[PDB]
């Protein structure tokens, strides 16, 4: 997620991560990122 | 007076003088000097737009 806002933010310095969803073959992961906390959720896709 | 003794008595300490003469040397010393350059430390520096 480091990475990947890092990659959102090269494009505009203003934007800033807000959410972030990888989907893999077998399973989707979603991860919300904010300063104080990052909330991670792992759901099998339907 | 034999001939010997006249070679001797030509001798004479107003005749001949000996003086004594010496040069200043510095005394030898033996010292070890070792030098090391400053201390070097590795740096690592990463730069992107955002930061």
């Amino acid at each position: 997620t480091k990475k990947a806002r890092s990659v959102v933010r090269d494009l505009d310095p203003t934007n800033d991560l807000v959410f972030l969803r990888i989907q893999t073959k077998l399973n989707e992961i979603m991860v919300a990122p904010d300063d104080e906390f990052s909330l991670i959720v792992i759901q099998t896709k339907g | 007076h034999d001939e010997e003794a006249i070679k001797q008595t030509l001798r004479n300490k107003f005749n001949y003088n000996t003086r004594e003469c010496q040069t200043i040397n510095p005394s030898i010393r033996e010292r070890g000097v070792s030098t090391e350059p400053p201390p070097s430390d590795t740096i690592c520096g990463n730069i992107t737009q955002w930061e």
